[PDB]
């Protein structure tokens, strides 16, 4: 996040919505509140669990990746599709008051126009196969469509964008400050993991 | 002979027009579709590759006990075509003709 | 099918191994689909013989195919220059015992 | 009373007058040996030159793979009816359940082998006739209505109406005369009820090409639309009904296409020295000099970023024809086709005058 | 039927007709006795791949344009002005047909 | 067109002042929009009372956009029941010939285009008051072709100057002189006629325009050697101070110009836009005249044969 | 669509007029007519 | 402070049928934007010390 | 144009054209080339007059941004577009004159579709030195 | 029908947040490779 936010940065849009005459004032309230959301990203993912954080999304992207270092994951979540590009996983942080994770099921929503030029690109659902009794209410939205939602989410090759309210987002590449050696990789995919018969 | 009793000479002298055109190397259609139906690997002598490890004084005797087995348990394809007679080739009694 | 000999020469399997085998250097060239030529305004005389989309779209009772080749369409025409593939419209009944 | 008839023994590759009966539109063509090197002359700078004759390639060779219709002779394809191209731009209309019905029987009731294969091209030729910009409606142009049909093997006799009313014209069976309008419902759009105007009275209708330009998949939709008002007042209404493709053809489109070095430049000081009596100025044997010309006002204007009228096309149009009846009659049904159903609008006593095109750009 | 056009008034006249095999098997015969004039020549012309354009190019630039300028010139069915992007070349207009 | 040609009936309410009756037989040949192509009619959809807007009565500039919404048709017959009368964007008549009693101060020539144009001219004013029936009639004048792209050039041009915060009235035609009257514009009506103009304004200005900017100072030179580039320049012009003071030079060099045609491009779409707009701001000019008997001048005052264009 | 022809030559002639299309949902085949369409002959 | 944006205001009419070109909007709710406060998150009482 | 990329080229249908054929049609045609030059090097100072931010700021962006605010329909048409001893530019009274000028072009230049042809009873494409079946509009 | 005002969004609108300067040197983002936690 330093490295992506070093410096004076213009956090362009990468998506596409539409606004009306009255928002700016909501969006001129986004930069006034801005970074003290960066810190309670940093403070709630602190704040969870290990045996509750291995249920994360952001987890799920780095069990994902090191597989790569045919591994499925243990969990069944994600999309069938582990295209290395236009695949992403997101988790829901609130933008509002106490912010909490508003998600269990991970959602995977699919992107075209991504880094090779600074695009817009249009977002999608993936698949509704499974059901399972409790649905969320935060399912229900793309990222970005919110006043309430900051969104954060990676790719199978392993590249973050954090979507925020407005579409704007920036591009951060965790995999080149993993610390991970292989030893211990291989220790975390063999207890997290399945094989695909 | 000709239409009007013409001796006329046909070379591959006056062949040049269509095997000098760069198509005979198109070979992209016969790779992506022999690679559907994936066959059983044959004997992987002449087949491979091994990039010179460690010194070249030692370098043989290393090699046979690499691949003591791996000689013996079927017959090379290449060497036995030698001994085909031309008639005999064309016959199906290689099934290495497709 | 390889392991099984041809009809017209049952001595042997084939007899030009770089045609009649799937991705030949006899297919590529030739073919309706692969598709080197048609551009070419040029005939290929071949046309008719690779052409698998063709035969095996074809009839076989004989009550249908001794007529067809009665009035079989042309693949060429006479009033241009050079051998053509036709003015592809008009039509002329020829006979073709290939 | 009087109407014309035309004939012109024009292919099948694109038209099945076999199938789509009696009373339909046609569209004539350029004979494409003109395309290529104009979208190589005409294009906007930065743009791929050669992609429409590349695209127009893998059509013609895919026209007819069996039996060898060649890709070049003296009788070239200048026809394509109108269902072929509502099936060739389907996928972008608003009902999509009418949208593949139409391309149901397309697939289906024509005479050939892979007709899906030229779908999916042609279209995609005209995703390449916008984007290396030779616009369709530059291409495509009126021809009549069909009335009798003499068909054989791909070549086929056309008997269609060009001037005066589409019934009047015997048809050939006096089993069955006269015919009437048949147009597939994905195309025909009122404008009597998105404008909420009654009332009694004829109507022009209009044929409408629509163009989306982008450097992603571009569109086209045609629309036979029935409407009251002249083509000195259409312009508002497709206007009104497309403004937000107005708005995106202005934005994009212009990409890639190089700006100067910003800026260039302040500006032209015309008002500012024609008040002042002490600025120098020059006689006409003065000037084309280099010495008068030293102490005169240097002004060089770049516009090579400039997203011009051009580029801003959107939507086009033409006089197709009236209905002279105090009231139009529209009706709705669908036929086979066998054995397929199509949503069908059935117009009454279409009588035909063309007109030239119109860019509402 | 009355319809003027082009400067006078045209009339067309229509009778539409039928035809029915009043025979079970074969009621005709086609008998081919003598031959005529053999309009084909029975000479040699080799066919040129480069009338094709559906090849891929080698990768040297300098390598393709000697190619093309060696088979072309100056064989009796190369094309005369270089080939445009889809469209097909033409052949050259001989002087005399023999 | 249809093949008999296609007349409507403006039915006349049976309340009738008998020399308003007298007084519509006058009406021999004028204009009148119709709002449809109903076969039948009435004269309120027909008077001026109708015409007016919601709760706005229309000025004369502002009247031209109505215009073009509706259809003007020629009165041929006027019977004590009716009137009948032919539209002109519908196929005209049965013969071709529709008589035009003029209503105008200006005469008329062979083969002269026609747009029809509001009573604008002052003290020339010609109305039609119907005192039974509450009916005001208001029939346009017909006017040659570029006499009308004159007066809407003239009038147009007087409310851009209103919107800032001297003079020209005055037109002329074979000489004679005639005033037109300046009483209020509405402001909406005027940024609609000017939003017409910037709109083909600036879609006249392509990549080739600029090389046309940089041929500027040849004509200020080549005008003094030639009469007839001298006499376009009309003394008035914005470029001869233009030449004066700016020296513009080329941009160079163009991008992609190995392949493509900047000028060619640039005076296909100048014809499209600038030399459309004479279409754009007034209505079309549907009709010219053809006399079938030899003769010049149509006398003001008089009918004149009418036959379709283009 | 019923024989044109067979209506012709009727059998015996109905006697109360209604409005016929008060209700289609009951009949089979129904065809409005204005005064005088094409497909009668 | 607002986002920077070049392009104002614009007015456009649409229909229901003739819904084209599918983008969505962004959603802010009917409440006026003073009612949710500074984002707080505080664990003091958690000490790792 | 040129005289103070080859234009000599037209394909129609599969035949080449040559426009060149030089002495005489390049004098003979001089009259058509200065009313287009006057007439559109006019209206580009006169609307380069009234708005002065056109060439202006920007290349692309400020330049588009005025373009879509003047583009609408909406009542903002004055206020986006306008300026406002020292002597007067006689800008009004160049306007009429030149919408007369540049609207004479327009019935010159239009070249209307007088004649339409309908092949009948002979051959689809009509070649040179044919006599061609002619119906106008009705 | 449906009405509304309209602003176009592209890629090149931007936001541009302020740092305080002592925010961004922070014991979160500074956290070693091993802690007590």
């Amino acid at each position: 996040i330093r490295a992506a936010l070093q410096g004076g940065p213009r956090i362009s849009q990468r998506l596409r919505y539409d606004f009306g005459p009255d928002q700016r004032a909501w969006l001129g309230e986004v930069t006034r509140r801005f970074p003290i959301l960066l810190e309670n990203l940093m403070r709630a993912v602190e704040g969870t669990a290990p045996d509750a954080f291995f249920h994360t999304a952001y987890a799920l992207a780095v069990l994902a990746h090191l597989g790569g270092r045919v591994v499925p994951l243990g969990d069944d979540l994600p999309a069938r599709f582990a295209d290395s590009d236009g695949h992403y996983v997101f988790d829901y942080y609130s933008t509002s008051g106490d912010t909490l994770r508003l998600n269990n099921r991970p959602i995977a929503v699919a992107m075209d126009g991504d880094v090779s030029k600074r695009e817009q690109s249009k977002c999608r659902f993936m698949e509704a196969v499974p059901s399972t009794a409790p649905r969320r209410v935060c399912e229900q939205y793309l990222p970005g469509e919110s006043y309430a939602y900051l969104c954060l989410g990676f790719n199978r090759r392993l590249c973050g964008i954090v979507v925020f309210p407005g579409g704007f987002a920036f591009t951060i590449n965790i995999a080149a400050y993993l610390s991970l050696s292989d030893p211990v990789a291989r220790a975390a995919v063999l207890r997290f993991c399945r094989k695909v018969s | 002979w000709g239409k009007d009793r013409q001796v006329l000479r046909l070379s591959l002298e006056h062949a040049i027009g269509t095997v000098c055109h760069p198509s005979l190397m198109n070979v992209d259609a016969a790779v992506g579709g022999l690679n559907r139906d994936p066959v059983e690997a044959a004997n992987p002598y002449g087949a491979y590759v091994a990039a010179p490890a460690g010194p070249a004084a030692d370098m043989q005797q290393l090699f046979l006990n690499a691949w003591g087995q791996r000689l013996a348990h079927g017959r090379v394809r290449w060497v036995a075509e030698g001994q085909m007679t031309p008639e005999q080739f064309m016959q199906p009694d290689n099934a290495n003709l497709a | 099918d390889h392991g099984q000999s041809d009809p017209s020469r049952a001595f042997a399997a084939t007899a030009n191994p770089w045609a009649s085998q799937r991705f030949s250097y006899g297919d590529l060239l030739y073919n309706g689909a692969y598709h080197l030529n048609g551009a070419s305004p040029v005939l290929s005389p071949c046309f008719k013989f690779f052409t698998s989309a063709d035969i095996a779209a074809k009839h076989r009772c004989l009550e249908r195919l001794i007529v067809e080749t009665g009035s079989a369409v042309s693949t060429a025409t006479a009033a241009s220059d050079v051998q053509f593939k036709r003015p592809p419209g008009c039509r002329e009944l020829v006979e073709d015992p290939c | 009373p009087r109407h014309h008839l035309t004939r012109q023994v024009i292919l099948t590759d694109l038209c099945q007058p076999n199938a789509d009966r009696a009373g339909t539109l046609l569209l004539a063509l350029r004979h494409p040996a003109d395309l290529p090197h104009l979208a190589h002359q005409r294009a906007p700078p930065g743009r791929q030159t050669e992609r429409l004759g590349e695209a127009w390639g893998q059509l013609m060779e895919a026209t007819a793979l069996g039996s060898g219709r060649a890709e070049s002779g003296c009788t070239r394809a200048g026809l394509v009816s109108f269902n072929f191209l509502v099936a060739a731009c389907a996928a972008s209309y608003d009902a999509r359940d009418a949208a593949d019905a139409v391309r149901a029987h397309v697939t289906a009731n024509y005479r050939g082998t892979r007709v899906g294969a030229r779908l999916d091209r042609f279209s995609e030729c005209l995703r390449a006739m916008v984007h290396t910009h030779v616009f369709p409606h530059e291409v495509m142009r009126f021809f009549g209505g069909l009335v009798s049909w003499v068909t054989q093997d791909e070549l086929a006799s056309v008997t269609a109406v060009c001037a005066g009313p589409q019934e009047a014209a015997h048809t050939g069976h006096p089993g069955r005369p006269r015919s009437a309008v048949i147009l597939p419902a994905c195309a025909f759009v009122d404008l009597d009820a998105e404008l909420g105007l009654g009332g009694p009275g004829a109507a022009f209708l209009y044929l409408v090409f629509t163009y989306r330009q982008r450097r992603d998949q571009e569109l086209c939709c045609v629309y036979v639309i029935k409407s009251q008002l002249p083509p000195r007042g259409l312009e508002p209404a497709l206007e009104r009904l497309f403004g937000r493709l107005r708005i995106t053809n202005t934005i994009h489109g212009t990409e890639d296409m190089t700006p100067p070095a910003p800026n260039r430049n302040p500006d032209f000081p015309l008002a500012g020295l024609a008040a002042n009596p002490q600025t120098p100025r020059c006689s006409a044997g003065q000037v084309t000099n280099p010495q008068f010309a030293d102490r005169l006002y240097r002004w060089q204007p770049d516009l090579r970023g400039r997203p011009t009228a051009r580029t801003c096309t959107y939507a086009a149009f033409a006089e197709l024809g009236m209905m002279p009846e105090d009231s139009p009659r529209c009706l709705h049904r669908t036929e086979r086709f066998g054995a397929v159903s199509v949503p069908v609008v059935i117009l009454e006593g279409v009588v035909w005058r063309p007109g030239e095109w119109r860019a509402c750009a | 039927a009355r319809h003027e056009t082009g400067g006078g008034v045209n009339f067309t006249l229509t009778q539409p007709r039928g035809n029915v095999d009043l025979g079970v098997g074969y009621t005709a015969v086609v008998a081919t006795a003598t031959v005529r004039n053999p309009v084909t020549d029975m000479g040699n012309l080799p066919q040129n791949f480069y009338l094709g354009r559906g090849a891929p190019p080698l990768l040297d630039n300098a390598a393709a344009v000697y190619l093309r300028n060696a088979v072309v010139a100056g064989n009796r069915l190369g094309p005369a002005q270089p080939v445009p992007v889809f469209g097909c070349a033409q052949v050259p207009r001989r002087a005399g047909m023999d | 067109m249809l093949a008999d040609g296609f007349e409507t009936d403006i039915a006349i309410p049976s309340g009738i002042s008998r020399p308003d009756a007298a007084a519509l037989q006058r009406c021999e040949g004028r204009v009148v929009f119709l709002p449809t192509i109903r076969r039948q009619l009435t004269l309120a959809d027909v008077a001026h009372e109708s015409f007016v807007s919601g709760g706005v009565s229309p000025d004369t500039l502002g009247l031209l956009l109505a215009y073009r919404r509706r259809f003007p048709a020629v009165i041929t017959r006027v019977l004590p029941t009716r009137i009948v009368a032919c539209p002109l964007d519908v196929g005209l008549t049965h013969a071709g010939t529709v008589n035009l009693r003029n209503t105008s101060p200006v005469d008329l020539c062979n083969g002269d285009p026609i747009s029809l144009v509001p009573p604008v001219f002052e003290g020339q004013a010609t109305d039609v008051r119907l005192d039974s029936l509450d009916l005001t009639l208001r029939f346009p004048v017909p006017l040659p072709s570029p006499l009308a792209r004159e007066i809407v050039a003239r009038l147009v041009a007087r409310g851009i100057r209103d919107l800032n915060p001297p003079d020209l009235n005055v037109l002329y035609y074979n000489g004679s002189r005639l005033s037109l009257l300046a009483d209020v514009q509405q402001l909406g009506p005027v940024n609609a006629e000017l939003r017409s103009l910037v709109l083909n304004m600036v879609y006249s200005i392509t990549e080739g325009t600029t090389i046309i900017l940089t041929l500027i100072p040849r004509l200020f030179a080549l005008s003094a050697q030639d009469g007839y580039v001298n006499a376009l320049l009309q003394m008035q012009s914005v470029t001869r101070e233009a030449a004066q003071l700016i020296h513009p030079e080329a941009p160079a060099l163009m991008q992609d110009g190995e392949r493509r045609l900047p000028l060619y491009e640039a005076l296909v779409a100048w014809l499209t836009h600038a030399g459309q707009l004479g279409d754009t701001l007034a209505l079309a000019p549907v009709v010219r005249v053809c006399t079938f008997d030899g003769a010049a001048v149509v006398r003001s005052g008089d009918m004149a044969p009418v036959i379709r264009y283009p | 669509g019923y024989r044109y022809a067979a209506a012709m030559v009727p059998t015996g002639s109905l006697l109360s007029t209604i409005e016929v299309a008060s209700h289609r949902r009951l009949f089979d085949f129904f065809s409005r007519v204005r005064s005088d369409a094409n497909s009668l002959y | 402070m607002d986002p920077y944006c070049p392009f104002d205001a614009l007015d456009v009419w649409e229909h229901r049928r003739f819904i084209v070109a599918d983008s969505r909007n962004f959603i802010t709710p009917e409440f006026p934007r003073d009612f949710w406060m500074s984002p707080v998150f505080n664990l003091p009482r958690e000490t790792a010390a």
